[PDB]
């Protein structure tokens, strides 16, 4: 099958292009690889170009997607902007099941593209600790004062585990809070490298 | 003899390439009777450099090896010696490697 | 001299394989007379999606969904096409390991974690009054959205 060499791309502002690996590991299969960029609402967006936008991979082979900056420097310079990278893997002719009725699948892999401005003040490792929480009778709001998108996970309220949340820079995000939810909050985050960050005590706003 | 200090780039390596003890990255040549000295990743792997830790989170279960012309991984006590002289470097996995920065430190004197 | 080795180890996405080669789930042959009422389903055809060579941190958190052209009479099931020799009034319907409908074209969903294989079931569903036989092929994209 086909896989990508990252769960996220950090695009440093001012750089011409960034690379993203694509691999197929099956010598006896051939994939078509289509790639495009969408904005945070999932709409196809042209401020980032992917080349080659369409190509073939025959057998065991590693290829390189190039992600080019086409924003013309129109994005905010004080906060990450969120985009989505889409890589569709289209299989080929399984001539074995020709006489048959078939459900034919293709794979699309969607990972976050973060446009990270140049002279941000707070280093990225220090972002996760700055998360704050606001609590209501049946909802919990996460407050992110940093310029970085925070991907919050292992969110716990007492014994009960909550939805993950994607907290925008200098913004908020809310998740549902069951009745049997406890008082103390812990969370983790997923950092630039795709790893889990250390469990942290949630701090009330 | 000219380039006393130099940085050898090992690349960007995905965790599934270093998923179990013994796993190795794509070696990377570099050159410059040679003993190497560094911090062992642990007491079972004296031939593997420990990674320097990062505030952003360093990788785990993986370190850096150095190999001479014989293709064998050199011991890193500053006493084991290897027989311009080329080498190569690579990652070595001691467990299931986790994501993060993976930089490593070493020194070397020379002996005749 | 002083040596400095630089590099970075990064999490990859899941390498996706199916129980069937080339992601081809082979439905049966279509016996138009087995449908007595809209909504009835044919036999269950299981299919598995494997999440290989990725960290458990990545695979536990991925959100998935099925995209494709819906049957013009039932937005939840995959259309089977239209035209000469093409079956009418059936679509392809997707279910989870427990046999509960997974409607197509919905937001990404997280599942119970666990293991690293997603188990589904495909079924023909009657979408109209008079099923007629023919070739009944469906297509869908299976999208994985990574945290």
């Amino acid at each position: 099958g086909v896989a990508l060499g990252a769960t996220r791309v950090i695009y440093p502002a001012g750089q011409k292009q960034e690379q993203l690996a694509v691999t197929n590991n099956d010598e006896n299969s051939t994939y078509l690889i289509q790639s495009w960029v969408e904005n945070a609402d999932g709409v196809k967006d042209g401020r980032f170009i992917v080349t080659p936008p369409l190509f073939a991979m025959k057998g065991k082979k590693e290829n390189t997607l190039r992600i080019l900056d086409a924003t013309n420097n129109q994005l905010p310079q004080d906060r990450e902007s969120l985009f989505w990278m889409n890589v569709k893997a289209i299989p080929s002719m399984d001539k074995s099941k020709l006489t048959e009725n078939t459900l034919q699948l293709a794979i699309i892999s969607r990972i976050k593209l973060y446009y990270r401005p140049a002279k941000l003040a707070l280093p990225p490792d220090q972002a996760a600790e700055k998360l704050r929480f606001r609590r209501s009778a049946n909802s919990l709001t996460l407050i992110n004062p940093t310029p970085y998108y925070l991907t919050v996970t292992e969110l716990n309220a007492g014994t009960r585990v909550l939805e993950n949340a994607l907290v925008p820079p200098m913004g908020e995000s809310t998740v549902k809070l069951p009745s049997d939810a406890g008082s103390n909050i812990t969370y983790r985050t997923i950092n630039d490298y795709g790893a889990l960050t250390p469990k942290m005590t949630g701090v009330m706003e | 003899a000219g380039s006393v200090d130099q940085t050898v780039q090992l690349g960007q390596v995905r965790t599934a390439s270093l998923a179990q003890e013994g796993a190795t990255s794509s070696a990377v040549g570099f050159n410059i009777a040679v003993a190497f000295l560094g911090t062992a990743i642990d007491a079972g792997h004296t031939n593997v450099l420990a990674l320097q830790s990062s505030a952003a989170g360093s990788a785990t279960n993986v370190g850096v090896q150095i190999l001479d012309r014989t293709g064998a991984a050199l011991t890193l006590d500053g006493a084991t010696f290897s027989s311009t002289i080329p080498f190569q470097a690579r990652y070595f996995a001691t467990g299931a490697a986790t994501p993060g920065a993976a930089n490593a430190d070493a020194t070397f004197k020379v002996q005749y | 001299g002083n040596m400095q080795f630089q590099g970075v180890i990064i999490a990859e996405t899941c390498r996706i394989e199916a129980g069937d080669k080339q992601m081809t789930v082979n439905m049966g042959q279509i016996s138009s007379n087995r449908f007595h009422a809209v909504g009835e389903d044919s036999a269950p055809v299981p299919f598995v999606i494997h999440l290989r060579e990725c960290s458990t941190v990545v695979s536990e958190r991925v959100g998935v969904a099925f995209h494709g052209v819906a049957d013009g009479k039932n937005p939840d099931v995959l259309s089977v096409g239209e035209g000469p020799g093409i079956a009418t009034n059936i679509g392809v319907a997707l279910f989870d390991d427990e046999g509960n409908l997974v409607p197509i074209n919905r937001p990404p969903a997280n599942w119970k974690r666990g293991s690293t294989s997603l188990h589904f079931i495909a079924k023909y569903r009657a979408t109209g009054r008079r099923v007629t036989g023919g070739i009944a092929n469906a297509q869908a994209w299976f999208s994985l959205t990574y945290q």
